[PDB]
């Protein structure tokens, strides 16, 4: 098969700037047969550029494309937050038809610190014999963030479920939820549980704790 | 499954250009403009070219490339009931060989006769001349020119023959010329499209070299613009007449050459995903463009004759071999360095014929190869026998009454026989095989379906403008006559038996294969209306 | 105008078989070629198969070849894909996409229908309300939460107050751990809103026939 590799994999841009993303084919692709698709989060792909140069209906003029042979590219003259999406190229030259690995385009903004919230196990879960402690980290930039868990004063690395949102369509930040799960017995053998967060915005980690005493 | 391809893409284009660009691009097209009132004739020409000619030109090349078979096997796999269309169309090209090739023989004859300081057709004082010889063309028919009497009384010796019933002796310098032609044709098509594809690099290109030379030499002649006037001067009164549109129609169809099975065979050697739509458009344009250019080549000289030779344009403006073997050599003889122009002109006429002949013969060979496996491995022995047949029968063309034989075939062997075959070609594809299924075929090949403009032309426009025009041709029919000579009606009957023998293959194979298949009547239709492996 | 709608799809055990359908409207269906493109949970687009306008020309990727059969109905305008001997790597969101012109690409796409190929049993989620620590300093706004744990397969529907408040809500995508999905959601509101008013967590998991609401109380 003809493999299309796109670079970069992820790209961050301030509005108004210009971006370029590239599409490289292992074999040669006829210029007439190469296309691009834009896919926004949670939605179907939309045809964006066809035959390498040609904008699909509804596509703003800030978009353009060029290339030939094994090398192609997509360029946005002045980026808008509306343009944040994943972009897949495609070759129709021959079968099987292949799609590029994609380029995820995300907006960048001023750094933001997360608001950390910590939630003890519900009294309904505790009856079932399970105990899980949930920590939220909301509205921060950039996306990379690191969570730590201390059962008393001691780091517990086992049994954690971390989840990130996608970039917010409005404030362009990220959010993360971390869930530490224990047995009911193991939970009640301790008192002070601590969720802690190390983000770029601070050298000092944001800490949220609670004890079973209160 | 296994089939050879053109050694290169250019081979195909030059094979199609070469076949499509023939001698009629030279004598007939510029005459039709002049007779039909100049640039005003471009309108019905362009219209019939657009709706009738190019779509059908497009259609064959598509079918050929897709079904990957010769003309007979192609229609067999397409519409098994209509397989006769491939039979009809192939043996038409067979009949054309018995006449068309003698035109190249005449060209080589005038070529071999062109080595000299003084061209033999210049004066009236030779042994073949009568008292009535005049230096150049005129009105009165009892008095010919020095070029006319040279062609008729020396080269042809047509004066020694009282009609087509008396052929007279055999002229061996003509037979030698005809033999030479078939030797060239043999060693071209002998090994297949491998050699054939590269040979046409000459035969297709060389006439364009000569055209440019004769164009410049023609336009630098005094009175050349006067000719261009008669050629292109618009008169739109001629648009209203019926047979003008008939003339525009029949020219476009003979010029682009669909319906000979040639385009089918040539395309059958194309790779499946080759873009045949770009080729059909490119080739169609080049062919008409060549006709337009050659017009200036002919009439610049035709003007020079009117202005400095003291002849009137009506007498020197001609179609057919009369133009190229008499009128045009007359002018060349007068101008300085005559020997050079004559030599490249007659060489151009030959290379205009050859590439066309190749296609006609290849259409026969490829069609018979695909039907009978015995022929493909034996191909060199087959084409040897085929041309052997051509030369032996072609000896009748080399007789003293040979022209009468030529003129007979020049009319009946092709023409509206081609029109009814092409008519059925459109009806079979569109209304039986279906336009939807055909459009789907092309999408698989070149990646996109034909615009609905093409579909309408195949389904509606072409059959109508064929059927109507082929009918109006039958009404304007008159028994075949040449000069003062009226062909006997037994000769006219022989011509219809020739014209009919092809066309009758449509119902023949239809009725034959229909009764040959099992079941009741309407599953017959379905069985024979189903494509090859569908 | 043009609308493509994929239907069928869901949980199927490995080696099992399933049939997908695409309903087309808004154009002449017989005039265009159709294809299936699938997107793995890793969000990679992979072309599955193509069918021509009259269905007489078919193409498959070597992944699904011989297992998958793409069909077509021009009468009722329905595209079909018949899968058999399904494997876990076939898990994806399947897209119905047109069309005919190779040089113009795929100009229309459907909503997609999700296929999950797994041997894991369907299980109902356990939803828990998340009430903050007590008693603490309460600022201008307060953050509540809802924990949906131990379910399969996807999806689940989580809304707040029957979808009333969409603002200040973050619903975190589910993560599969040992054949069980866990999902959480957080919502922030002014402390004058809560617990002055009612905040309920609406969760729906149709696979297990589960409809649950959870009111969050400080208790
Ligand atoms: C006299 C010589 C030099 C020019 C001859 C004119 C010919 C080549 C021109 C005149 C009108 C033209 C046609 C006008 C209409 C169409 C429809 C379009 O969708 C395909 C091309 C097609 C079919 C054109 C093909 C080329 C065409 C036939
Ligand atoms: C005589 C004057 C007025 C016109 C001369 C016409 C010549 C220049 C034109 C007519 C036909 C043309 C050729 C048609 C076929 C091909 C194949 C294509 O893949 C490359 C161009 C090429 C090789 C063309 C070159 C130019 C060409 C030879
Ligand atoms: O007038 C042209 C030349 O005619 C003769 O040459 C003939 C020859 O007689 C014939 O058998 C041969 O096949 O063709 C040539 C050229 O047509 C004369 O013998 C020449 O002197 C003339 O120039
Ligand atoms: N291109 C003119 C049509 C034509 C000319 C010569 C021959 Cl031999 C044939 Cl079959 C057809
Ligand atoms: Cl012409
Ligand atoms: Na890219
Ligand atoms: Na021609
Ligand atoms: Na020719």
């Amino acid at each position: 098969e003809n493999v299309l590799t796109q670079s970069p994999a992820i790209m961050s841009t301030s509005p108004g700037e210009k971006v370029t993303m590239t599409c490289r084919a292992s074999s040669s692709v006829g210029s007439s047969y190469l296309h691009w698709y834009q896919q926004k989060s949670g939605a179907s792909p939309k045809l964006w550029i066809y035959s390498t140069s040609n904008l699909a209906s509804g596509v703003p003029a800030r978009f353009s494309g060029s290339g030939s042979g094994t090398s192609y590219s997509l360029t946005i003259s002045s980026v808008e937050a509306e343009d944040a999406a994943t972009y897949y190229c495609q070759q129709f030259s021959g079968y099987p038809l292949t799609f590029g690995s994609g380029t995820k385009l995300e907006m960048k903004r001023a750094d933001a610190a997360p608001t950390v919230s910590i939630f003890p196990p519900s009294s309904e879960q505790l009856t079932s014999g399970g105990a899980s402690v949930v920590c939220f980290l909301n509205n921060f930039y950039p996306k990379d963030i690191n969570v730590k868990w201390k059962i008393e004063g001691s780091e517990r690395q086992n049994g954690v479920l971390n989840s990130w949102t996608d970039q917010d369509s409005k404030d362009s930040t990220y959010s993360m939820s971390s869930t530490l799960t224990l047995t009911k017995d193991e939970y009640e053998r301790h008192n002070s549980y601590t969720c802690e967060a190390t983000h770029k915005t601070s050298t000092s980690p944001i800490v949220k704790s609670f004890n079973r005493n209160e | 499954d296994e089939r050879e391809t053109w050694s290169g893409k250019v081979d195909f284009l030059l094979s199609v250009i070469g076949f499509a660009v023939d001698l009629a691009n030279v004598w007939r097209f510029p005459y039709l403009c002049y007779k039909n009132g100049g640039g005003a004739f471009l309108v019905p020409y362009g219209i019939m070219l657009a709706v009738g000619g190019i779509p059908l030109f497009y259609m064959e090349l598509a079918l050929g490339q897709h079904n990957r078979k010769g003309a007979i096997t192609c229609w067999g796999r397409l519409v098994p009931l209509f397989k006769g269309i491939g039979y009809a169309v192939v043996l038409i090209a067979f009949y054309v060989g018995f006449y068309y090739n003698v035109i190249i023989a005449w060209s080589l004859r005038f070529f071999f006769a062109s080595f000299t300081n003084s061209l033999p057709w210049t004066s009236c004082n030779n042994i073949w001349n009568t008292p009535n010889c005049r230096p150049f063309e005129g009105h009165v028919e009892g008095f010919q020119s020095a070029a006319s009497e040279y062609f008729n009384r020396y080269i042809l010796e047509l004066n020694r023959s009282e009609g087509i019933h008396d052929l007279g002796a055999i002229k061996w310098d003509m037979a030698l010329c005809l033999l030479i032609v078939y030797l060239i044709c043999y060693f071209s098509l002998w090994k297949g499209i491998s050699t054939s594809g590269k040979v046409v690099w000459f035969t297709a290109l060389f006439p364009y070299a000569v055209l440019l030379i004769l164009l410049i030499r023609g336009l630098t002649l005094p009175g050349s613009f006067l000719g261009i006037q008669y050629y292109l001067t618009p008169n739109f009164s001629a648009i209203y007449k019926a047979e003008v549109w008939v003339d525009a129609a029949t020219q476009v169809f003979f010029s682009l050459g669909p319906g000979f099975g040639v385009l089918l065979a040539y395309a059958s050697y194309n790779k499946y995903h080759n873009n045949v739509y770009k080729d059909a458009l490119l080739t169609s344009f080049i062919n008409s463009a060549t006709s337009f250019i050659a017009g200036f080549v002919i009439f610049s000289v035709l003007g020079y004759m009117a202005h400095t030779l003291g002849v009137r344009i009506e007498d020197v403006a001609t179609e057919g071999p009369g133009l190229v073997f008499v009128v045009y050599p007359a002018a060349i003889a007068t101008m300085p360095a005559s020997t050079f122009w004559a030599l490249i002109f007659f060489m151009m006429l030959a290379t205009l014929g050859l590439d066309s002949s190749f296609g006609g013969m290849e259409a026969i060979i490829t069609a018979l190869s695909d039907e009978f496996p015995k022929i493909k491995r034996n191909r060199e022995l087959f084409v040897a026998g085929l041309f052997s047949l051509y030369f032996v029968v072609g000896l009748a063309s080399c007789t003293q009454g040979g022209f009468y034989f030529f003129h007979l075939l020049d009319r009946y062997a092709a023409g509206y026989s081609i029109l009814v075959a092409v008519f059925f070609e459109a009806i079979a594809v569109s209304w039986i095989y279906g336009t939807n299924r055909f459009s789907e075929d092309i999408r698989d090949m070149i990646g996109f379906p034909p615009g609905r403009y093409w579909q309408v032309c195949w389904r509606f426009v072409a059959p109508i403008f064929l059927l109507f025009i082929t009918v109006y041709g039958l009404i304007g029919y008159e028994p075949l006559t040449y000069a003062d000579y009226v062909y006997p009606s037994w000769a006219n009957a022989l011509g219809w038996c020739i014209a009919g023998s092809s066309v009758v293959m449509i119902p023949a194979v239809a009725i034959f294969k229909l009764l040959s298949t099992p079941g009741s009547l309407r599953q017959r239709f379905t069985i024979l209306t189903t494509p090859w492996r569908d | 105008e043009v609308q493509l709608v994929e239907s069928g799809g869901g949980l199927v055990k490995p080696g099992g078989s399933l049939k997908l359908s695409c309903a087309a409207s808004g154009f002449t269906f017989s005039s265009y070629a159709m294809s299936w493109v699938r997107q793995s949970p890793e969000k990679r687009l992979e072309w599955v198969a193509e069918i021509s306008s009259g269905g007489r020309y078919i193409y498959y990727s070597d992944t699904v070849t011989g297992r998958f059969t793409i069909s077509r109905d021009n009468a009722r305008n329905i595209l079909h894909l018949e899968m058999s001997s399904l494997r876990s790597e076939d898990t994806a969101m399947y897209y119905c996409a047109r069309g005919e012109v190779r040089q113009r690409g795929f100009d229309y796409w459907g909503q997609g229908t999700t296929l999950t190929v797994s041997s894991a049993k369907t299980t109902a989620p356990s939803v828990y309300p998340l009430a903050p620590v007590c008693g603490d300093t309460t600022g201008s706004s307060v953050t509540l939460g809802c924990l949906v744990k131990g379910y399969f397969p996807e999806p689940v529907t989580l809304t707040w107050n029957s979808g009333s408040l969409s603002s200040g809500v973050h619903t975190f995508p589910a993560v599969l751990q040992s054949d069980l999905y866990t999902l959480s959601s957080s919502v922030t509101v002014t402390s004058s809103t809560w617990p002055s008013q009612s905040i309920t967590c609406n969760v729906a998991h149709p696979a297990s026939s589960t409809k649950v609401d959870k009111k969050i109380e400080p208790r």
